[PDB]
């Protein structure tokens, strides 16, 4: 219950769209407990009053009742769904800005996939929920008690306080007396669903394997005993809720059964009741409708309590990279060194690898050649900052690297990467994210000078991408993460692994797209393919993190190194 | 009638014959909350006519008392019952839709399957699928009960007071009727509004699973803006629909207001003399008053409840969506025959003519006119998406083909698929370790297998030489997606489950593509003895290996588009040698 207070704190914006909903939600109840309480007692007051006393009895008074309560019901029953609807809404709109804006700083190294996004997305879908499943029931019924006990004791207080007890001691004990019930068969719940899919994974990745192999029936008898133990514990967690259903029957109508005896003897001073009898009995029906949500919205705060700390436990993590504040001015030209910085992990080495210590003049065209299967690289990521490098310092213009403002740093460094991200809006906006205000012709002519024609032939640039549609092959793929650091137009410009997965017609018309394009700009590009590396000023050859020999295409084949190996063939 | 909405609404009616027994059960045992609710007013309205009118005092009403108490604890046994009943209605038809789902996709194969990633099925057999549960559990019955209990509700009044049960009834027709002006069109407004709720739901994973170049862009500042203009974009567009969708709560909630208000004012002026009209010429007594009062509430309840059970309806219609299409969608489904492999001997595989075809119609791999001799080795070469994956498929009976594909001369359509894949041995990237212990995963070819086999197999696959290594040795648990072994070892073990049984063709599709530089020297070096003991066909971009391959199929847009031994190819200048030079490049 401690880790709902940070969502609870998000209710601070809309506080007047959410607390209204609940005042609807109360005004609703209590309008149709007091519609049916003055009608109880209308008929017996009317009744005992008789024909003789039609000149005596006053109904104008109970006819403005009736006519507000049921105008203040249907109006308060329509408007607490606009209004909690809309709330509703706006805090899942909150909630989905708070959860990207914590993520974002610690994004790369934070995050480590594909399941946990799904989780996260769906976890801040059950945090929204706790206004209207949860928050809006549980207050709206103790307001409906309370009122009520205390508007029914200018009556008589022992009545008031024993409907008002038992209602009370009802919303406070049933819920987390049911909670605890089914605590056993919501955890035995939780590992059978994920042992489900766990087996249908395996089940259905495994297709190909399980039926050369003749296993794919004996594998699915085992799938659907683990569905059968699944829904067993479904049916009884149904059995834990058809006794709660079962129960609020019998406490509402233990209130029916003692406000008819109770009353009976006497409301307030007097012994004869009458009229009195029936405003008990009637109020005792009609309150119970305030308690019915409430025993399922207790159950529904153990899923929103879970998805509050899994989503804090995501959150709140430290981020591993800080920017100062300071206003730097981005140069037009990039001169990157290195000193004592590692280009890749350890790899287990255990051999404490000393610093790279490479030197980047600006304008010059560097490769870095590195063997396949080796420890992954590493030295996008700390040029990028998505860690501080533990080891060495990385100076970018003669400066650190740490002393850049994300702005300016995310300004004067423009990568490929090789994973690159096709979001699904449009095209435009797949390119406009390099650059956020560019003509939309000046857009346009990128996609021609990159090679991607195909994606103007018909729908152009308002073509849907990503998931909605028009897949990228990844060749083509390729040439729009070009593209896009080709718009942003920064100083330096890291390529990783750019030919990667490529045919020799593709591979070399993209290495020609960089030396034309990229003429002006420092390239340290990252590759174990020795393709198209004649155009470099520099090559760097390094084998098990260590530069084994650097220098140009030409000088570097007349030593006849490690380099001249690689051209031999080896 | 022909909106997606009621055309969703049919299907998932069609599914629940599978548990009528149980819809019925609950349908009688509403008819059966009916009477006891009536009960209960009766003997309610007889105890407080008694002690309001006639001044009985509490002592001498114990009969009334005792028959109010059982008819109470027979209703909280009643919605006991019904609860429970509605359950298995929804079990028993998820439970048949799970084996549909699962026979469809077991039978359309692994082609059909590898075109979605393995979470995207899962969300269809296990989120959508229950996503319909409450839907035949809670909204079914509430709608049957919805039109038996107030009926019969005004079927008990009417005897008492005709113009009593005229109130109730009269606004019977009214709510329907309300149907057909909003609500019909408000309803498929809905469900387009749950569509583009779960849409903007994939717009936020789209930003998450994006965030790595929002940074490297500076972009994520500016995408705060987009996730808030597409909420509210969301927000007003819904909004306007739920302005009208909520008419339906109001005006139920007037009528029943209106309802109540009537009987206690019909009433209540009846008992004043105002009125004298409605009463069978006998008289209103307080006992027919109250009996009318506490049922109107009763009326409407069935109704407002089906309105808490919208988002039951709402999300298994939208469960329904993607179920009915995905049972709908034609599959390509290879045709198996009945024919069986006498022999154990390695096959000749002769095509000529053959097309193979994806499981939706599309050809993956053009005219095909290859011979492979028994006992050879040959090796399919060529770019990305030249349909060099698709040929082992159909040899596997993944696929179907349009052409000849002959095993020793027989038609693979009219080979038995149960005894054609006991002479298939098959060797993948991407090795999949279904069982549970390392042991199991290797013995999955045949368990039969005799420990001195297994020795055998687990020796040459060089998998004991990593067996030190792991906890348990051989019986160790692989974990989920082979999560202890790293993909180097896991695939050893793939290596060892093709080579315990000795088969007639040994299929390989790029076996050591992603290992690292050990497993692969490892991996190739069991196939490279393996593929000499019977007819084997592998798939691969390691053109600097091939030169003890007897054939060299280069296969380019889906047609084979040269042949030969590798000395003859690396040296022709053919699309081999241009292949051979790009492969060399890399280091
Ligand atoms: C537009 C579409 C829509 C949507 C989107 C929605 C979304 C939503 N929602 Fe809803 N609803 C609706 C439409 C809707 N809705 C309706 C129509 C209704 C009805 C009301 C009555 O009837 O009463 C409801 C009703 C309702 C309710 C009450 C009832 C029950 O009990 O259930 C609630 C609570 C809710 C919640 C909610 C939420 C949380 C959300 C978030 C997700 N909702």
């Amino acid at each position: 219950m401690r880790a709902l207070l940070p969502y609870l704190a998000l209710y601070k914006r809309h506080k007047w769209m959410l607390s209204l909903g609940i005042v609807l939600a109360i005004v609703t109840l209590l309008a149709s407990i007091g519609l049916l309480t003055l009608s109880g007692w209308f008929l017996s007051a009317s009744a005992v009053a008789g024909v003789a006393g039609l000149y005596s009895f006053n109904y104008m008074l109970p006819a403005a009742g009736v006519r507000g309560a049921a105008i203040t019901r249907t109006a308060g029953r329509y408007f607490e769904r606009l209004v909690s609807h809309d709330a509703t809404f706006r805090v899942l709109q909150h909630l989905r800005i708070y959860t990207f804006s914590k993520l974002l700083p610690l994004s790369p190294a934070g995050l480590a996939q594909g399941e946990l996004l799904n989780r996260v997305v769906a976890d801040v879908d059950t945090l929204d929920h706790l206004y209207l499943r949860v928050i809006s029931p549980l207050v709206g019924a103790f307001v409906v008690i309370m009122v009520v006990t205390i508007g029914l004791s200018f009556l008589d207080f022992t009545l008031a306080f024993t409907l008002g007890g038992i209602m009370l001691l009802t919303l406070f004990l049933m819920p987390p007396l049911f909670y605890r019930a089914g605590k056993s068969t919501g955890q035995n719940l939780t590992h059978l669903r994920g042992q489900y899919r766990q087996q249908l994974t395996a089940w259905l990745q495994g297709q190909a394997e399980l039926t050369i192999f003749g296993a794919s029936d004996r594998y699915r008898t085992q799938l659907e005993n683990t569905e059968i133990q699944w829904l067993e514990a479904q049916r009884r967690q149904s059995e834990l809720t058809a006794l709660s259903q079962a129960i609020m029957l019998l406490i509402g109508a233990l209130a029916v059964i003692l406000m008819l005896w109770m009353a009976s003897g006497g409301v307030g001073g007097n012994a004869q009741p009458g009229a009195l009898i029936a405003l008990f009995v009637f109020c005792a029906l009609a309150a119970f409708e305030a308690l019915a949500p409430v025993t399922g919205a207790f159950q529904h705060l153990g899923q929103v309590i879970a998805s509050a700390v899994r989503i804090s436990d995501l959150t709140d993590q430290k981020p591993e990279v800080t920017f100062p504040d300071t206003q730097t001015r981005v140069a037009d030209r990039v001169s990157l060194t290195l000193r004592d910085v590692q280009f890749t992990y350890p790899e287990q080495s255990q051999q404490a690898l000393k610093g790279i210590s490479l030197q980047v003049n600006a304008g010059e065209h560097i490769a870095i050649l590195g063997r396949t299967g080796c420890g992954k690289s590493t030295l996008l990521q700390q040029l990028t900052r998505a860690w501080d490098p533990q080891q060495g310092e990385i100076l970018l213009n003669d400066s650190p690297i740490a002393s850049l403002n994300e702005a300016a740093l995310r300004q004067t460094i423009s990568v490929v990467p090789q994973r690159v991200h096709l979001f699904s809006a449009t095209l435009r906006d797949n390119l406009l994210l390099a650059s956020p205000g560019s003509s939309d012709e000046a857009l346009s002519e990128i996609l021609r000078r990159v090679g991607l024609e195909k994606l103007l032939e018909d729908a152009g640039l308002n073509s849907w991408l990503g998931e909605g549609g028009r897949q990228l092959s990844g060749g083509e793929l390729r040439r729009l993460a070009i593209a896009r650091a080709l718009l942003h137009d920064a100083p330096l410009v890291l390529l990783d692994e750019p030919t990667e997965g490529l045919d020799a017609t593709t591979e070399s018309q993209i290495l020609e797209l960089l030396a034309e394009m990229m003429r002006e700009k420092t390239v340290l590009m990252v590759t174990h393919r020795l393709r198209g590396l004649s155009r470099f000023q520099q090559i760097i050859v390094m084998d098990n993190g260590q530069i084994i020999e650097q220098g140009t295409h030409a000088e570097l084949l007349a030593r006849q190194g490690r380099y001249y190996q690689f051209k031999q063939g080896l | 009638n022909k909106s997606r909405q009621k055309e969703l609404t049919r299907w998932l009616k069609q599914q629940s014959v599978i548990s009528q027994r149980w819809l019925n059960i609950s349908r009688l045992l509403g008819f059966v909350s009916g009477i006891l609710i009536i009960a209960q007013a009766w003997f309610m309205a007889r105890i407080l006519q008694h002690m309001i009118m006639e001044n009985i005092p509490r002592e001498a009403l114990l009969l009334p008392f005792t028959l109010l108490v059982l008819t109470f604890v027979l209703r909280a046994w009643v919605v006991w019952l019904r609860e429970r009943v509605g359950y298995h209605a929804g079990q028993h038809i998820r439970f048949a839709i799970r084996r549909q789902v699962l026979d469809r996709l077991q039978q359309a194969g692994p082609a059909w399957i590898q075109g979605k990633p393995a979470g995207s099925w899962a969300t269809l057999v296990l989120e959508q699928i229950d996503d319909m549960h409450d839907y035949y559990a809670r909204y079914l019955p509430q709608m049957a009960l919805a039109v038996s209990v107030p009926l019969l509700i005004v079927v008990a009044i009417f005897p008492s007071n005709w113009a009593a049960a005229l109130i109730l009834l009269g606004t019977a027709p009214l709510i329907p009727l309300f149907m057909a002006l909003v609500g019909m069109g408000a309803a498929d407004a809905n469900r387009r509004n749950f569509l583009a709720l779960a849409r903007l739901s994939g717009h936020f994973l789209d930003r998450l699973r994006g965030m790595e170049t929002l940074r490297i862009f500076g972009r994520g500042e500016a995408e705060i803006e987009s996730i808030r203009s597409a909420s509210e974009d969301f927000r007003q567009r819904t909004m306007e629909v739920l302005r009208l969708a909520f008419l339906s709560s109001g005006i139920l909630e007037f009528f029943t207001s209106l309802s109540i208000a009537l009987v206690a004012v019909y009433f209540g002026f009846s008992y004043l003399g105002e009125l004298d009209f409605g009463h069978y010429d006998t008289g209103v007594t307080l006992a027919a008053g109250f009996l009318a009062l506490i049922l109107a509430p009763e009326f409407f309840q069935p109704l407002r409840d089906l309105g808490t059970f919208y988002h039951a309806k709402a999300q298994a219609v939208g469960a329904a969506d993607s179920l009915k299409t995905f049972m709908e969608t034609p599959l390509a489904h290879p045709q198996r025959g009945e024919a069986e492999l006498a022999s154990t001997d390695p096959v000749t595989i002769e095509a000529e003519e053959l097309f193979i075809t994806s499981p939706e119609g599309k050809t993956l791999a053009g005219p095909l006119n290859f011979t492979l001799p028994a006992g050879q080795r040959a090796v399919l070469v060529g770019r990305s998406g030249s349909g060099k994956s698709s040929l082992l498929n159909a040899l596997s009976g993944f696929l179907s083909y349009q052409g000849s594909l002959r095993i020793n001369g027989i038609e693979l359509r009219d080979l038995s698929p149960e005894s054609w894949r006991k002479h298939l041995s098959w060797v993948g990237q991407n090795p999949q370790l279904p069982a549970a212990t390392l042991r199991d995963n290797v013995l999955l070819a045949r368990p039969d297998a005799s420990e001195q086999e297994l020795q055998a197999a687990l020796d040459n696959a060089w998998v004991s030489e990593f067996l030190p290594l792991l906890p348990q040795g051989v019986d160790t648990p692989v974990g989920d997606q082979a999560a202890r072994l790293s993909v180097g070892q896991a695939q050893r073990v793939a290596v060892a489950r093709a080579l315990l049984n000795p088969c007639s063709l040994l299929l390989l599709d790029e076996p050591a593509a992603s290992l690292d530089a050990h497993s692969e020297q490892r991996v190739m070096e069991a196939l490279n003895a393996a593929s000499l003991r019977q007819t084997t066909l592998m798939v691969t971009h390691q053109l600097e290996d091939l030169a003890d391959w007897d054939v060299i199929w280069v296969m380019q847009d889906g047609r084979i588009i040269e042949q030969g031994r590798y000395a003859e190819l690396s040296v022709a200048g053919g699309p081999f040698a241009t292949l051979l030079a790009h492969r060399q490049e890399e280091i």
